[PDB]
C-alpha cells in the first residue's frame, strides 16, 4: 500500500432508465395512410400463414 | 392483441396461449354433542303440564 | 358517430378468399349418386384444365414438399425401442444376406462399437456383442480404413412400428423431414451434446451471415480408435474441409507410429460428409434423454432439410 | 438333475464347440454362410429368445388385469424360440 | 419460397449514377446477411475491397461464396428491390460485363471477384459515401483458368525474388498477365506483393502433393518414358527427346499389378476431394440462352 509513481484517473459510463415527456404542436406532420395489401408467406404442412 | 412492426425483423406472431388453473377444495366440520337424556324423551309422549 | 377507424377488413377478407386453393375433390364410392356426381365434375375440372381456346380455363395462376420416405427393417437387438424418433442413423451393407436384417446403427451405437455418455450407451446396451456380430471385419475394418464407405447415411426415422425380432422403420431421405400418419406433423433431429463440436464458435470486417447453414459429419482414425463428429457450420463446402483440418492437427501430429511406409492403404485420417440444411440465426435446443439411465446432454436442431452427401478424404 | 452335461466340450463358456462357433471369436469368418449351430450357440441369441418367451408368458398373464403395446408372434423358427432340435 | 428484399437509403438517389445503375438491371451481387430490411454498406461488396487496400483475391472467394447472391430486379429513387437466390429455384438472368464474355447453352457459371478492373464492376455512390462493387460470372473453363494463374502468381512471386531481372518480366506477366478468348485478350490486375489468406490454399496444395507423390504409380513413368523416345505425340511435344532424369531414377524397379492397383485405388480415392479446393465458386447451371437478348436461364 505504498503510493506507486504516478497518479491516475477512472473513468466510468453510467446508464439511467428515465421516463420522458413528449411535446408536438398541433398539424406539425401530414401523414397518408396507404391501403394494406395481403401476401401468402408459406403453405405449412398444419396450417397456412399469410 | 399484438403490435405491427417496421424493422428488419421477421413480424411478430399473434400469440394465444392456454392457460389452466386447479380448483382447490376446502372442508369444514363442527362437533356438537347431546345427552342422552335430551335425545330419550323425544319419543315420550307428555300429558301433564 | 364512430370513426371508421385507419384499416378496413372488407378487402382483406376479400383478398384472403382470393388466396385459398380450391378443395380437394373427394370421390364417394359407397352410394352411386355420389360417384356419379363426382364424376362429372372430374370430367368438368379435365375439360377446364387443358383447352387452349378458352381463358378462364386457364387455372395455373399461383410447394410439393414431403420427404421420400424408404422403409428399412432391422432386428429388435440392433435398435432400442425407446430410442426417440428422429435421431439420424447410418446404415451399414451385408454380403450376402440382406433380407433378414438391414442392420441399420445409430451414433450411440457406433459409440460402443468404436470402444457418462459411455454409462448411458450401457444402459441402453449392456451386452452389445451382436453389434459385434452385425459388422464381422470391425478389427479389420478399422486399418482397412476402408469403415466410412460401408456406413452409409440415412438420416432421421420417422416411425417405427414394432415387432419381436424385426422392426419397421421409415427414414427420412432427401427433402424437409415430415410425418405421414396425420395432416404431415413435423418431426426434429437430436444430436448428443457432447462429441459435437461448433466450428462456427471454435475460432471466435464482420463476418456475415449466410441464409442456410448446414451440418457435416466426418470419422476419424485416431490411436484412441476411430470416432465420429457432426460439424455445424455455415462457410462453404470449400472452407469446411480446410477449417476442420486446421482443427484435427494437434490429433494428426500422432499418427507418424501408426502409418505404414511400405503399405499406404491407412493413411487417409478421415471423411467428412454434408448431411443436412438448417436455419440459421436461430441456434439450437437443450435436452437430456429421459430414459432410466439418462444423463446425456442432446442438441436438437429444428427445420432439417435432408440431403446426404458422400464421404470425402481429409488429410 | 442328476448330471450337469453330456459333453463337457461343448455347453461351456470357452469350450471347444463354442470356440467354434459362438459370436466371440468369428470376426475373421467371410460372412454370408449359414451356420445351423449359431442358433444354439450364439450367446446373445440365446438371451434374446429367453427374454421374449418370458415376456410373453408374463404378459399375456399379468395383462387382463396402462398401455397396451401390440406384440408380434411368429412361428417360423420354433427350434429357436423352444431351444430344441428334433 | 418467395423472397422479395427491399434495401433502403437514407440519403437521395443522385441521378447521375441512376442511369448507369439502370442500365445494370438483373445482375448479381452478394449481399450481407437474409433480412426484409437491410443495410446500404453491407449491400454491394464494397465491404471487402477498401479502395486503399492491396487486393487479396482468395478472401475475395472466401467473403463471395459465404454471402447470400440477389438479382438485381430494379431501382427506385430511395429504394433497392433485390429477389435473392434460392438453392432450389429457376430464374431468368441478364448480364453485362464491360468484360463482355459470351455464353453457350448448358454451361455452368461461375461467380468470382472482380480481378479484371475495379471501375469497371465498381459504382460509386459518393452521396451515401459507399461503392457498389458487382461480382464476375463467367463460363466455368476461363474461371478456373483465371483462379489457377492466380494462384500460380502467389507462388512465382514468393519465387522469383532475388533472381534476374529476366525471371522478372517473363512468369511474372507472360502467362500469369493476360488470358485469352476467341480473337480477344484481356489483362489481369495483378497484386504488387504476395497476398495473405491466399497461400492458405496452397499450404494444403502441398499436403495433398507429398501424399499423392508418395503414391505415384510406375508404369505410367514407363510408358511415358518410352513413347517420348520412341514415338513422337502432340501432348509429347512438350517432353523433347531429352527425359527429365528424375523419371529413370524413380523408374529403376520392375512392376507388378498389385502394386500398382492399390496406389490407383488411393490416387483416385485422394483425387475426389481436390474438386473441394478448386471449386471456391457457387456454380450456376445455363438452360436457355439468346445473344439477341443477352438474357439466359441460369439455375
Amino acid at each position: 500500500k505504498i503510493h506507486p509513481g504516478v497518479a491516475m484517473t477512472v473513468v466510468r459510463t453510467d446508464e439511467i432508465l428515465s421516463e420522458n415527456i413528449l411535446f408536438s404542436s398541433r398539424a406539425s406532420t401530414s401523414m397518408f395512410i396507404g391501403t394494406p395489401n395481403v401476401s401468402r408467406r408459406e403453405a405449412r404442412v398444419d396450417a397456412v400463414t399469410f | 392483441p399484438t403490435i405491427a412492426h417496421g424493422d428488419g425483423r421477421r413480424p411478430s406472431k399473434q400469440r394465444t396461449f392456454i392457460v389452466v388453473k386447479n380448483c382447490h377444495k376446502h372442508h369444514i366440520s363442527t362437533e356438537m354433542e347431546l345427552s342422552m337424556l335430551d335425545l330419550e324423551i323425544l319419543h315420550s309422549i307428555p300429558e301433564t303440564p | 358517430m364512430k370513426v371508421q377507424g385507419s384499416v378496413d377488413r372488407r378487402r382483406l377478407q376479400r383478398r384472403i378468399a382470393g388466396l385459398l386453393p380450391p378443395p380437394a375433390r373427394r370421390l364417394n364410392i359407397s352410394r352411386g349418386s355420389e360417384f356419379t356426381r363426382d364424376v362429372r365434375g372430374l370430367v368438368e375440372e379435365h375439360a377446364q384444365a387443358s383447352s387452349l381456346s378458352a381463358a378462364a380455363v386457364w387455372r395455373a395462376g399461383l410447394g410439393w414438399r414431403p420427404p421420400v420416405f424408404g422403409d428399412f427393417l432391422i432386428h429388435a437387438s440392433s435398435f432400442n425401442n425407446a430410442e426417440a424418433t428422429g435421431t439420424p442413423l447410418f446404415q451399414f451393407k451385408q454380403s450376402d444376406p440382406f433380407s433378414g436384417v438391414d442392420a441399420v446403427f445409430t451414433p450411440l451405437s457406433l459409440f460402443i462399437l468404436m470402444n457418462g455418455l459411455t454409462r448411458m450407451a450401457n444402459l441402453l446396451y449392456d451386452s452389445p456383442a451382436t453389434l459385434a456380430d452385425l459388422v464381422p471385419d470391425f478389427g479389420r475394418l478399422v486399418a482397412d480404413r476402408r469403415f466410412h464407405n460401408f456406413i452409409t447415411p440415412v438420416g432421421p426415422l420417422v416411425e417405427n412400428i414394432k415387432s419381436t425380432y424385426l422392426n419397421k422403420i421409415t427414414t427420412v431421405v432427401h427433402g424437409p423431414v415430415v410425418s405421414k400418419a396425420i395432416p404431415r406433423s413435423t418431426v426434429k433431429v437430436t444430436v448428443p451434446q457432447e462429441a459435437f463440436v461448433d466450428l462456427d464458435a471454435w475460432l471466435s470486417g464482420l463476418q456475415p451471415c449466410p441464409a442456410d447453414a448446414r451440418l457435416y459429419v466426418a470419422l476419424t482414425y485416431e490411436e484412441a480408435g476411430p470416432r465420429f463428429t457432426f460439424f455445424q457450420s455455415s462457410r462453404g463446402h470449400c472452407q469446411i474441409m480446410n477449417i476442420l483440418r486446421i482443427y484435427y492437427s494437434p490429433s494428426i501430429m500422432h499418427r507418424y507410429a501408426v502409418v505404414q511406409p511400405l503399405h499406404i492403404e491407412e493413411l487417409t485420417f478421415g471423411a467428412v460428409a454434408c448431411l443436412g440444411t438448417f436455419s440459421a440465426t436461430d441456434g439450437w435446443r437443450r435436452s437430456a434423454f429421459n430414459y432410466r439411465g439418462s444423463s446425456l446432454p442432446v442438441v436438437e436442431i429444428d427445420s432439417f432439410y435432408s440431403n446426404v452427401s458422400d464421404w470425402e478424404v481429409i488429410l | 438333475e442328476y448330471r450337469s452335461t453330456v459333453n463337457p466340450w461343448a455347453s461351456q463358456l470357452g469350450s471347444l464347440g463354442d470356440i467354434m462357433y459362438n459370436s466371440s471369436y468369428r470376426q475373421t469368418a467371410v460372412p454370408g454362410l449359414y451356420s445351423p449351430c449359431r442358433a444354439f450357440f450364439n450367446k446373445e441369441e440365446l438371451l434374446r429368445n429367453n427374454r421374449g418367451l418370458y415376456n410373453m408368458v408374463n404378459e399375456y398373464s399379468q395383462r387382463l388385469g396402462v398401455v397396451i403395446a401390440g406384440t408380434d408372434v411368429f412361428l417360423e423358427q420354433p427350434c429357436s424360440f423352444l431351444q430344441e432340435a428334433f | 419460397m418467395d423472397l422479395k428484399v427491399v434495401v433502403s437509403l437514407s440519403s437521395r438517389l443522385y441521378t447521375d449514377e441512376i442511369a448507369k445503375m439502370q442500365q445494370r438491371i438483373g445482375c448479381i451481387l452478394p449481399l450481407a446477411s437474409t433480412h426484409g430490411t437491410q443495410n446500404v454498406q453491407g449491400l454491394g461488396l464494397g465491404q471487402v475491397y477498401s479502395l486503399e487496400t492491396v487486393p487479396d483475391y482468395v478472401s475475395m472467394y472466401n467473403y463471395l461464396s459465404d454471402c447470400t447472391l440477389a438479382v438485381l430486379d430494379e431501382v427506385s429513387v430511395d429504394s433497392l428491390i433485390l429477389t435473392k437466390i434460392v438453392p432450389g429455384q429457376t430464374y431468368a438472368i441478364k448480364n453485362k460485363y464491360q468484360p463482355f464474355f459470351q455464353w453457350h447453352g448448358t454451361g455452368s457459371l461461375s461467380v468470382m471477384p472482380p480481378v479484371f478492373g475495379r471501375e469497371h464492376a465498381t459504382v460509386k455512390l459518393e452521396s451515401n459515401d459507399v461503392d457498389i462493387v458487382f461480382p464476375m460470372v463467367l463460363p466455368t473453363p476461363i474461371a478456373e483458368e483465371v483462379l489457377q494463374k492466380i494462384l500460380l502468381f502467389n507462388v512465382y512471386s514468393r519465387v522469383v525474388m532475388q533472381a534476374p531481372g529476366n525471371a522478372d518480366m517473363l512468369d511474372v506477366h507472360m502467362h500469369l498477365g493476360s488470358v485469352s478468348y476467341l480473337g480477344h485478350h484481356y489483362e489481369l490486375a495483378l497484386p504488387e506483393v504476395p497476398g495473405p489468406l491466399g497461400l492458405a490454399l496452397l499450404d494444403n496444395l502441398s499436403l495433398y502433393f507429398c501424399i499423392m507423390v508418395t503414391l505415384l504409380p510406375r508404369a505410367s513413368m514407363r510408358l511415358v518414358r518410352g513413347l517420348i523416345r520412341h514415338e513422337h505425340h502432340d501432348l509429347l511435344n512438350l517432353f523433347q527427346e531429352m527425359v527429365p532424369d528424375e523419371i529413370a531414377r524413380i523408374d529403376l524397379d520392375d512392376l507388378s499389378v498389385a502394386d500398382d492397383l492399390s496406389r490407383m485405388r488411393v490416387m483416385m480415392t485422394y483425387l475426389q476431394s481436390l474438386a473441394s479446393l478448386f471449386n471456391l465458386g457457387p456454380r450456376l447451371a445455363t438452360a436457355a440462352y439468346s445473344q439477341e437478348t443477352l438474357t439466359a436461364t441460369c439455375w
